[PDB]
C-alpha cells in the first residue's frame, strides 16, 4: 500500500511540475517578444520625430513665399499655427 | 569563410550596387560610416563574406565599382553610403563609351581590362575561401555590356573553379530607352551563354508593372526598382550569411535548378510586395506568401511563364516559420498547377530556409524559377535583332572598330539555336 | 566578439510562441478562435467572463449544479468488488 | 459489469450533459475527475485518482460540441471521445445518411471499439437520440446498423425522442420519424420512447414550474436513466441487469417499443405536506399524469410491465400493491399473458443534484411498460406523415441528397405493416 | 468553422451593408479602429465567421464592396466603422450603369465581374468551411440588380453546394424611386429563381409604416431603415455566432422553410419594436413578442398575409427564455387563425432558439414567413410590366446594347407561372 | 561496454544536437559537463568532474557545426571532435565523395581511431546521416566503406533518413538516394529507415501539433534511439545488445533494412486522461498511423520484429500481448519464422525534456520490423530515378565532377537486383 501510492503521489507531483514550468515557458517567450515589439516601435517612433523636424525645417523655408503656393502644403491646422508663427517670426526678423 | 567579390558595371550596375550595399549594410546593422553598430551575435560571425575589417572597426565591401564616365560614380558618392567603398576599388576609364558594344569590348577594354583584372585579383587573394564572383551590369549599355562581357570572359579564364551569378537586366520594347538595344543585347548573351555560370534575368518593364499593381506607388523612381533588386539579391545570399535550418548555398542551388549546362537563365519573384495604405489589413502565413509567389503578375521579366513549363523552381525562405507548412505549401503548388511544370522530372521545387528575417519584416521569400518561357523573351529581341541585320543598319559603327559581320551572325545563331533547345524542352 | 555567455538557441527558443504549438488550455479538439496575435492573446487573459458563465443556459445549469461540490453521502449499498472478489486474486509473491 | 453511453445528435448530448453530470454527482467523482467502487460500471479508472466516463458524444455542428468541451467538465471528459464534424445535416435524414455519415461514423466504430476493448464484462450499449433532427436519425441509424454488424448479439437500449403530435418545433420530422423507424425497427433490441408534451406537463402540474426550459427535461430523464441503471450500480434485494428488459418485455421481435414512466415528481414542498409510500407510488406509476409519453393507456392493452424500486422498499407492500392492481378492473391486460410484471428491488433512494427541483424521495419507481397505445401514436404519425407525402413536398430534398422514392414507399407500407401487427396482437 | 461570405451591390447594398457592419462589430464588441474591446469570452469564440485577424488585433471584415461610382465609396469611408474594410476588397469600375439592367448584365459586367469574381476567390480559398454566401442589393436601380444578379449565376455555378442569402428590396408603386422598375425587376426576379437558393423581400414602404405606427419616428431617413434590415440579417445568423438551446443553422432554416424549389420567397419581420415613449408601458414576455410577431402591419413586405395563406413560417428567438412557452404559444397561434395556414402540411411554424441578446436588450426575435401572399406583390409588378410591354415604352434602351425582345416575354412568362403557381398551391 | 556515434551531414548534428541533449538530461549531467556507472558507454570521464561524449560531429559547410561550437553546449564537446571542412558538398554525391571526400575522410577516421583506442569494450558504431543532401550521402559512403575495411566484424548501426514519395526539399534526391544504397547494400549492417512525411503525420495526428519544425521531428528521433539503446545503458529484466539485432532480424546478408516505430507518441493532455497500458500500445505500434516511415506494411509480411519495452513491464502481459497480435489476422508473418518476435524490458522510464511535447509515459514500447514494404520503397524510388535518368538530366554535374554513366548503370541494376531479391523472399 505504502509504495504504490506514494509513488502515485509522486507521480502526480512530477506531472504537475512540468505542466507549470511549460506554461511559465510560454510566459516568458511571450514577454521576450513583447520587448522586441516595443524595441521596433519605439525605433521607428524615433526616426519619425526625425522626419518631422525636417518636414519642419523644410515649412521653415516655405514660409516666405506664403502668396504663392500649391493647393495642400498644410497637412493640419496645427500646422497652419506653426507657419503663422514662423511668419510672424519673418514679421520681427 | 566562402567569400563573395562583387563587381558592378555601366550606370545601371552602379546604382544598382549603391542600394544593394545600402541594404546588405542594414542587415549587418553598419552605419554609413562603416562601425559595427548592431545588436544581435548573429550580424558579427558573417561578416566577413562581404567586408574586410581594417583597422579601427572599418569594414568595407569586397566590391569593384567599374564604368568609363564618373558622373555615375560621383552619383554613387553623393548619397549616404558612398563613402564606404574603397577608393582604389574605383577603377575608371576616362573617355566614355556610350551605348557602343564595340566600344566597351575592343578598343576601351584593351586599356581597362587590365586594371580591372589587377584590382579584382588583390580583391581575390585579400580572401581565403572563395565561394563565387556576383555581378550587376546591363545588357544595354555599352560600358555595362561590352566591358562587363569580357571581364566574365577574362574571370572565367583564370578562376574556372569558383561560381559566378551574374544579374543582368535585358531591354524591353515596351520600355526601349536607347536603340541599339538588340546589337548589343544579342552579343552579351551569345557570350553569356558559354561563359558564365547562370544569369537572372531582369528588366524595367515587370518591375513598373509591379510597382503600378501591387505597390500603387505614384513616383516609382529608379529608387524604389533598385530597392526590389538589391531585396532581389539579399535574399538569393542569406544561407551564407545566416544559419538556418535548411541551408542552400550558391553551388547548392546551381545543381538544384540548372538540368543542362546551356540552360542557365532564371526569373525571379520576391514577396511580400504589399501597398502601404494596405500593409496592416492582411495576415502573414506560408500560403499567403505562396500565392503572391507563384502568381504570373509578381516574376521579374516579361515572360508570362503561364506560357511555357518551369523546368525546376526555387525558394528561399527567411523567418521562424514550420517547416511542414512549407512543404506542403510546396506540395499544393506543384499538385494543383500540374500541367504548368515539366513530366520527366518529379520533384521540382527546391526549398530552404533561413532563421533570420529581412529588416522590417517578419517573413519573406525570393523565387527563382528555371522556365522555358524565357525563350519569348530572347525571340522577342532576336526578332528585332533580324529586322536591323537584314539590312546592315547602324552596322557601320561596329564594323569600322574591328567587328566583322562573322560575329553578327554567331549571335544569331547561338541566340536561336538556345531558343530551339529550349522549345525542344517545352 | 569574446562570447562569455552561450548563444540563448533560438531554434528551440522560437517553438512554444512563435509558431505557436502550445496551446493556452485547449482541448485538441475544440474548432474556434485561435487569436493569433500578442494584443489578441494578452487581452485573452482579461476576460471577464472566462468560458462557462451563467450567460448561456447549458453552462449555467452545470454551474449551478456543482456550485455546492459533492456534499455527502455514505457507502454502504455501493458494491464492493475489493471486498469479496478482487481479494482472492492478490499480487506477485515476491514482491512488485 | 460495464455499459457504454453513446449520444447522437443535439438532444443526445445535452441529455448527456445532465446525466454525467447526474454520475459523478452520485459516486462522489469531482467535476475535474478525482476522488476527494461502483463507478467501474461508467468510470474506468486511469492511473490513480483520475476517472474518464465509458461514452462518446459526436454531432455534426460543432457548436455545442465545443460547448461541452469547454463547459464545467472539460477535465471530466476525454479529448478523443467529443467528435465533432464540420457543418450539420440540418434536419435531413438523407443528408445525415448518406453524405456525412459515410465520413464520420467509421472513424466513430474504431473509437467505439477501442472503448468496447478497454471494457470487460460488456452488458451493452444504450443509445441516446431525437429522431425529429437529421443527425440524430441519419447516422443515428446508419452507426446502429453497423453496430448491429459488429457485435448483434449485445443489447442496444435505445432512448429516442419521438415528435409529440401537437407540441413541435420541426416540419419535416415526419420523414425524419418515418426513416429512422423503418431501421430502428431491425436493429434496435429494446426502444423507450420519450416525447417532450409529456414532460412539459409533468413540469407544468406536479413540479409547478410554470417556465420550464429544456435543462429540466434531461434533468428529470437523466433521472430515469439512473433510476433504471441503480441495479447495476448498487445490490439490491431482488435485482436485475440490461439484458433482462430483452426477454421480459419485448413479446415478438417486431414490437418493442416501451412507454416509461417516473413516480413520484415531487418538488421540494409539496413532499412536506404530503406522505410516501409503496401502494400509491404504486398506483401513481399507472396514470398518465406520470407517463413520459402523450397516450393513454385505458384505450389500448398492457402486453408487459416492468417495475424499478429504488431506496428503502420492502418486497410485501410491493407484492400487495400489485395484487390489487391485478384484481381491479380500471386496467386491463392482454389475454396472451397472464403475468404481467417485472419487478425489482434496489436499496439505493435517488440522489438529487443541487439546483433541480426533485425533492429527496425515500422511495422511487421506474415504470417501463408495453401496450397498443403506441400503435395509436404511430397510426397518427403515419397520417400526418401521409397529408405531406400526397403532394411531394420537401421531396426534392432528399432525392437532392441522392435518395428516391423508393424508401419512401417501403417505409410507408413498412409502418402500416407495423400498425397491422399491433392491431392483430391487440385482438 | 462554418463561414459567411458578404457581398454588397450598388448604392443600396453598400449603405445597408454599412449599417450591417457597424451593428455586427457592436455586437463582438470591436471599436470602429478596428481593435478589440469587448469583456466577453462568448464574443471571441466565433469571429472567424465574420472577421479575419490580419495582425496585431487588426480584424477585417469578410465583405466585398462592388459598385460603379465612387459617391457610395466616399459615403461609406465618410461614416464611422468604415475604416475597417480591406482597400483591396474595394473592386470598383468608373463609368455607372445608371438603372440600366442591360449595362449591368452585359456591357460593364462582362469588365468589372472577372475581377470581383477573383476577389470573391481570394476571400473565399482564405477560410476552410463554407457555409454560405450573403449578398445585399437592389432590385430597382442598375448597377445593384443586373451586376449583382450576375455575380449570383457567376457563384451558383462555381460553388453549387454552397448556401446563398440574398436580401433584395424591390419597387411598390407608392414608394416609386425609379421609372424602369419593373423593367429591371422581372428581369432580376427571373434571373434570381434559377440561381438563388432563397431570398427575403424587402421594400420600403413597409419600413417606412413601421417608422409611422410602430416606431413613430419623426423623421425617418435612410439610416433607421437600414437600421431595422440590418438587425433582421443579424437576427437570423446570431445562430452561427452564439450557441443556444437548439441551434439552427441557415440550411436548416432553409430546408424547414422551402417546399419546393422555387417557392423560396419569405416575408420578414422583427420583434420588439416599439417608441420610446411607449417603451414604458410595455411588457417583454413570449406572448408579448408573439402578437407582435404574427401581427401583418409587422412584416417588411407590402403584402397582406391576411389576403393569402402561409405555407411555412419560423421563428428565431434570442434571450433566456423558456422553450415550453415558445412552443405553446406557436400551437395556440396556429390554432387560433387556423384557417390562414395551409391545411396539408401539419406544424407549419419553425421555431429555435439563441442565448445571446442583442445589446441593449433583454430578449428579441425574428420572424420569417414564407407565405403565398408574395404573388400580390409579383402580379402588382407584372401588370405594371404588362402595361409597358405592349406598347414598347422605353425599350430601346435595353434593345440597342445587345439585349432582344424574347428575354422580355421569357421573363413575363416565368413571372406568369410563378404567380399561377402560387396560386395553385394556395 | 562502449558504443560511440557519429553524425553526417546537415540533418545529421541536428539529430545529434537534440539526441545528447536528451542523454545529458538522462544521465543528469550539466551542460557544462559535471554530474552534482550507466553512463560510462556515452561518456569517458576525463579528469575530475568532467564527461566528454565517444561522438564525432563531421560536415563540409562550417555555418551548422560552428552552430554548435557556439550554442549551449561549448564545454561539453571535445573541439577537436567537432570536425568540419571548407566548403559544402551541395547536393553532389560525386562532389562529396570524390573531390572533397579525399582531403576530409582521413582526418575522420584518423580521429575515430583514437577514439576506439580510448574506448575498450566497443560494442559497435552508429551512423546517422541523411541520404538525400550530398554530404550526408557522399563521404557518408566512403566513411562507410574505410571503416568496413578498418574494422570489418563491428557492427555498424545506420540510422538513414530517406526522401519521402511526396514531399521533396532537393531536387536530384533520387540519384543521391541510389547512389548512397548502392554502398549501403554491402558496408552497413544494420540499417534502420526513417522519413520525414510519416513523422509529419505522426507530430499532426496524435501529437496535435498543427505547425511542426524540425526541431520536434529531431526530439522524437532521440527518442527512438535512446529506447533502443537503453538495454546496454540500464538494467532491465530482459537485456538486449547491439550484436543481437545483427543476428534476430537480417535473415539474408542483403536484406537488412528495418522499419521503426514508437509508441506512446501521445500529448500532454491525452495521456492523462487516457489508461495506457500494454496490450494497446502493443496494438499502436503496429498500426501504420505510427511508423517511422510512410510505407503499409499491409502489403507486406513482416520477417522479423523486435519489440524494446521501457519502465512499467512485466514479462507476462507483453507475452500475452504479442500472442493476440500473432493469433489476429489483419497482419501475416511469411511461411519461414513461426517465431517471428524478439522482445526487449528495460526498467527505466523514457525521461522528458523541458520544451518537450511529449508527456511523462509509465511504459513505451520501440518497434523494429523487417518486411517487404522497403521492397516497395525502392522500387518507387527506382521509378523516378528512371524518369530522370532517361533525359540525361543533371548528369553533367556528376561526369564534370569526374563520374561516369558506369556506376550509374550498375546501381540502378543493383537496385533492380535487389528488387528480385525482395519479391523472391517475399514469396
Ligand atoms: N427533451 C429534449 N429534447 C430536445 C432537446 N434538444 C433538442 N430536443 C429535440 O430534438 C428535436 C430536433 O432534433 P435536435 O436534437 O434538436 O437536432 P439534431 O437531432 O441534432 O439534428 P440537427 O438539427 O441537424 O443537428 C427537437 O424537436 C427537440 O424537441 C433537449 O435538450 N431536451
Ligand atoms: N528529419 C530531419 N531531416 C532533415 C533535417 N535536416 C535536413 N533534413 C533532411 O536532409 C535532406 C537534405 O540533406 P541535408 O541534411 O539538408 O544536407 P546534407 O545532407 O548535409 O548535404 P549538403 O546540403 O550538401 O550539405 C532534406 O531532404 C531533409 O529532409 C532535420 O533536422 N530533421
Ligand atoms: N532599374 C534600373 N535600370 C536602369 C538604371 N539606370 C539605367 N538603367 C537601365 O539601363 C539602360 C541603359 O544602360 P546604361 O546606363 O546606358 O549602361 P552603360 O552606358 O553601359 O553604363 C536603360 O534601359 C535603363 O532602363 C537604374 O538605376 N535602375
Ligand atoms: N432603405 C434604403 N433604400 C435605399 C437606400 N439607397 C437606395 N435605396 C433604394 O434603392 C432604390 C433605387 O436603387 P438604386 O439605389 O438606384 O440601385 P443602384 O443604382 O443599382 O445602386 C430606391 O427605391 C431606394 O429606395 C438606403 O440607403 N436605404
Ligand atoms: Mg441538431
Ligand atoms: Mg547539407
Amino acid at each position: 500500500a505504502q509504495k504504490r501510492r506514494m509513488r502515485m503521489a509522486e507521480h502526480a507531483r512530477e506531472v504537475q511540475r512540468l505542466i507549470d514550468e511549460k506554461r511559465q515557458a510560454f510566459e516568458a517567450a511571450k514577454a521576450r517578444e513583447e520587448a522586441e515589439d516595443a524595441a521596433k516601435r519605439s525605433e521607428d517612433d524615433r526616426v519619425r520625430g526625425l522626419v518631422e523636424e525636417e518636414r519642419k525645417k523644410l515649412l521653415r523655408e516655405a514660409a516666405e513665399l506664403k502668396d504663392f503656393l500649391p493647393r495642400g502644403v498644410l497637412r493640419d491646422q496645427a500646422d497652419v499655427d506653426f507657419i503663422s508663427n514662423v511668419l510672424e517670426e519673418m514679421a520681427l526678423n | 569563410m566562402r567569400e563573395i567579390v562583387h563587381i558592378q558595371g555601366g550606370q545601371c550596375g552602379n546604382q544598382i550596387g549603391a542600394k544593394f550595399w545600402e541594404v546588405v549594410s542594414d542587415e549587418h546593422g553598419i552605419d554609413p560610416t562603416g562601425t559595427y553598430h548592431g545588436d544581435s551575435d548573429l550580424q558579427l560571425e558573417r561578416i566577413n563574406v562581404y567586408f574586410n575589417e581594417a583597422t579601427g572597426g572599418r569594414y568595407v565591401p569586397r566590391a569593384i565599382l567599374m564604368d568609363l564616365e564618373p558622373g555615375t560614380m560621383d552619383s554613387v558618392r553623393s548619397g549616404p553610403y558612398g563613402q564606404i567603398f574603397r577608393p582604389d576599388n574605383f577603377v575608371f576609364g576616362q573617355t566614355g563609351a556610350g551605348n557602343n558594344w564595340a566600344k566597351g569590348h575592343y578598343t576601351e577594354g584593351a586599356e581597362l581590362i587590365d586594371s580591372v583584372l589587377d584590382v579584382v585579383r588583390k580583391e581575390a587573394e585579400s580572401c581565403d575561401c572563395l565561394q563565387g564572383f556576383q555581378v550587376c551590369h546591363s545588357l544595354g549599355g555599352g560600358t555595362g555590356s561590352g566591358m562587363g562581357t569580357l571581364l566574365i570572359s577574362k574571370i572565367r579564364e583564370e578562376y574556372p573553379d569558383r561560381m559566378m551569378l551574374t544579374f543582368s537586366v535585358v531591354p524591353s520594347p515596351k520600355v526601349s530607352d536607347t536603340v541599339v538595344e538588340p546589337y548589343n543585347a544579342t552579343l552579351s548573351v551569345h557570350q553569356l551563354v558559354e561563359n558564365a555560370d547562370e544569369c537572372m534575368v531582369l528588366d524595367n518593364e515587370a518591375l513598373y508593372d509591379i510597382c503600378f499593381r501591387t505597390l500603387k506607388l505614384t513616383t516609382p523612381t529608379f529608387g524604389d526598382l533598385n530597392h526590389l533588386i538589391s531585396a532581389v539579391m539579399s535574399g538569393i545570399t542569406c544561407c551564407l550569411r545566416f544559419p538556418g535550418q535548411l541551408n542552400a548555398d550558391l553551388r547548392k542551388l546551381a545543381v538544384n535548378l540548372i538540368p543542362f549546362p546551356r540552360l542557365h537563365f532564371f526569373m525571379v519573384g520576391f514577396t511580400p510586395l504589399t501597398s502601404r495604405g494596405s500593409q496592416q489589413y492582411r495576415a502573414l502565413t506560408v500560403p499567403e506568401l505562396t500565392q503572391q509567389m507563384w502568381d504570373a503578375k509578381n516574376m521579374m521579366c516579361a515572360a508570362d511563364p503561364r506560357h511555357g513549363r518551369y523546368l525546376t523552381a526555387s525558394a528561399l525562405f527567411r523567418g521562424r516559420m514550420s517547416t511542414k507548412e512549407v512543404d506542403e505549401q510546396m506540395l499544393n503548388v506543384q499538385n494543383k498547377n500540374s500541367s504548368y511544370f515539366v513530366e520527366w522530372i518529379p520533384n521540382n521545387v527546391k526549398s530552404s530556409v533561413c532563421d533570420i528575417p529581412p529588416k522590417g519584416l517578419k517573413m519573406s521569400a525570393t523565387f527563382i524559377g528555371n522556365s522555358t518561357a524565357i525563350q519569348e523573351m530572347f525571340k522577342r529581341v532576336s526578332e528585332q535583332f533580324t529586322a536591323m541585320f537584314r539590312r546592315k543598319a547602324f552596322l557601320h559603327w561596329y564594323t569600322g572598330e574591328g567587328m566583322d559581320e562573322m560575329e553578327f551572325t554567331e549571335a544569331e545563331s547561338n541566340m536561336n539555336d538556345l531558343v530551339s533547345e529550349y522549345q525542344q524542352y517545352q | 566578439g569574446e562570447a562569455a555567455e552561450p548563444r540563448p538557441d533560438h531554434k528551440s527558443q522560437a517553438l512554444t510562441y512563435t509558431l505557436d504549438q502550445y496551446p493556452r488550455g485547449r482541448l485538441p479538439g475544440y474548432t474556434g478562435f485561435k487569436a493569433q496575435a500578442p494584443a489578441n492573446i494578452d487581452a485573452g487573459l482579461k476576460h471577464s467572463m472566462k468560458l462557462p458563465c451563467h450567460s448561456t443556459t447549458s453552462g449555467d445549469a452545470t454551474l449551478r449544479g456543482t456550485q455546492f461540490g459533492v456534499p455527502h453521502q455514505d457507502h454502504t449499498h455501493y458494491i464492493n468488488s475489493r471486498a469479496g472478489l478482487n481479494s482472492f486474486f492478490s499480487n506477485s509473491v515476491v514482491g512488485t | 459489469r460495464e455499459v457504454i453511453s453513446i449520444h447522437i445528435g443535439q438532444a443526445g448530448i445535452q441529455v448527456g450533459n445532465a446525466c454525467w453530470e447526474l454520475y459523478c454527482l452520485e459516486h462522489g467523482i469531482q467535476p475535474d475527475g478525482q476522488m476527494p467502487d461502483a463507478f467501474n460500471t461508467f468510470f474506468s479508472e486511469t492511473g490513480a485518482g483520475k476517472h474518464v466516463p465509458r461514452c462518446i458524444f459526436l454531432d455534426l455542428e460543432p457548436t455545442v460540441v465545443d460547448e461541452v468541451r469547454t463547459g464545467t467538465y472539460r477535465q471530466l471528459f476525454h479529448p478523443e471521445q467529443l467528435i465533432s464534424g464540420k457543418e450539420d445535416a440540418a434536419n435531413n435524414f438523407a443528408r445525415g445518411h448518406y453524405t456525412i455519415g459515410k465520413e464520420i461514423v467509421d472513424l466513430a466504430l474504431d473509437r467505439i471499439r477501442k472503448l468496447a476493448d478497454n471494457c470487460t464484462g460488456l452488458q451493452g450499449f444504450l443509445v441516446f437520440n431525437a429522431v425529429g433532427g437529421g443527425t440524430g436519425s441519419g447516422l443515428g441509424s446508419l452507426l446502429l446498423e453497423r453496430l448491429s454488424v459488429d457485435y448483434g448479439k449485445k443489447s442496444k437500449l435505445g432512448f429516442t425522442v419521438y415528435p409529440s403530435p401537437q407540441v413541435s418545433t420541426a416540419v419535416v420530422e415526419p420523414y425524419n420519424s418515418v426513416l429512422s423507424t423503418h431501421s430502428l425497427l431491425e436493429h434496435t433490441d429494446v426502444a423507450v420512447m420519450l416525447d417532450n408534451e409529456a414532460i412539459y406537463d409533468i413540469c407544468r402540474r406536479s413540479l409547478d414550474i410554470e417556465r420550464p426550459t429544456y435543462t429540466n427535461l434531461n434533468r428529470l430523464i437523466a433521472q430515469v436513466i439512473s433510476s433504471l441503471t441503480a441495479s447495476l450500480r448498487f445490490d439490491g434485494a431482488l435485482n436485475v441487469d440490461i439484458t433482462e428488459f430483452q426477454t421480459n418485455l419485448v413479446p415478438y421481435p417486431r414490437i418493442h417499443f416501451m412507454l416509461s414512466s417516473y413516480a413520484p415528481i415531487i418538488s421540494a414542498e409539496k413532499a412536506y405536506h404530503e406522505q410516501l409510500s409503496v401502494a400509491e407510488i404504486t398506483n401513481a406509476a399507472f396514470e398518465p399524469a406520470s407517463m413520459m409519453v402523450k397516450c393513454d393507456p385505458r384505450h389500448g392493452k398492457y402486453m408487459a410491465c416492468c417495475l424499478m424500486y429504488r431506496g428503502d422498499v420492502v418486497p410485501k407492500d410491493v407484492n400487495a400493491s400489485v395484487a390489487t392492481i391485478k384484481t381491479k378492473r380500471t386496467i386491463q391486460f392482454v389475454d396472451w399473458c397472464p403475468t404481467g410484471f417485472k419487478c425489482g428491488i434496489n436499496y439505493q433512494p435517488p440522489t438529487v443534484v443541487p439546483g433541480g427541483d426533485l425533492a429527496k424521495v425515500q422511495r422511487a419507481v421506474c415504470m417501463i411498460s408495453n401496450s397498443t397505445a403506441i400503435g395509436e401514436i404511430f397510426s397518427r404519425l403515419d397520417h400526418k406523415f401521409d397529408l405531406m407525402y400526397a403532394k411531394r413536398a420537401f421531396v426534392h430534398w432528399y432525392v437532392g441528397e441522392g435518395m428516391e422514392e423508393g424508401e419512401f414507399s417501403e417505409a410507408r407500407e413498412d409502418l402500416a405493416a407495423l400498425e397491422k401487427d399491433f392491431e392483430e396482437v391487440g385482438a
